[PDB]
């Protein structure tokens, strides 16, 4: 009585929509992983700062 | 910024566990293959039990 | 600074694979039972057909 079909069955729908993310936002993922800093730092912001 | 960091922690796990559907999808093709067979299984021994 | 980025690359996937260890250790337990078996079988299939 294992039922780990079930299981099994929410780990592909975690994975496959981990996937169908990748394919939707990879390349922007990988533009902003470079140069991620900025966004801590808000132009006005940096007046202020 | 933090929204960018919380996604950037994300991505590589989901980059990490994509690769895994497949070798997931076979393991349910087997998996529910064996609970056919249980099912089966257990339908035949009430089939006989009377 | 490159190692740097690359361990905390890592971290992701060290800590989400690690949290697979348990699951598969009943795995391999039931794929050694599997092979346990097909030994028992073609043993006593090599003995019969003798």
């Amino acid at each position: 009585l294992i039922d780990r079909v079930e299981e099994v069955r929410e780990e592909m729908d975690e994975a496959q929509e981990a996937a169908r993310f990748l394919q939707q936002h990879g390349s922007a993922l990988t533009k902003l992983e470079p140069m991620v800093a900025v966004l801590q730092s808000d132009p006005q912001q940096h007046e202020q700062l | 910024w933090q929204s960018a960091r919380e996604l950037l922690r994300d991505w590589p796990s989901q980059r990490h566990l994509a690769d895994r559907v497949q070798p997931l999808r076979m393991r349910l093709s087997e998996l529910e293959q064996r609970l056919n067979n249980q099912q089966n299984a257990e339908r035949l021994l009430s089939e006989f039990c009377k």
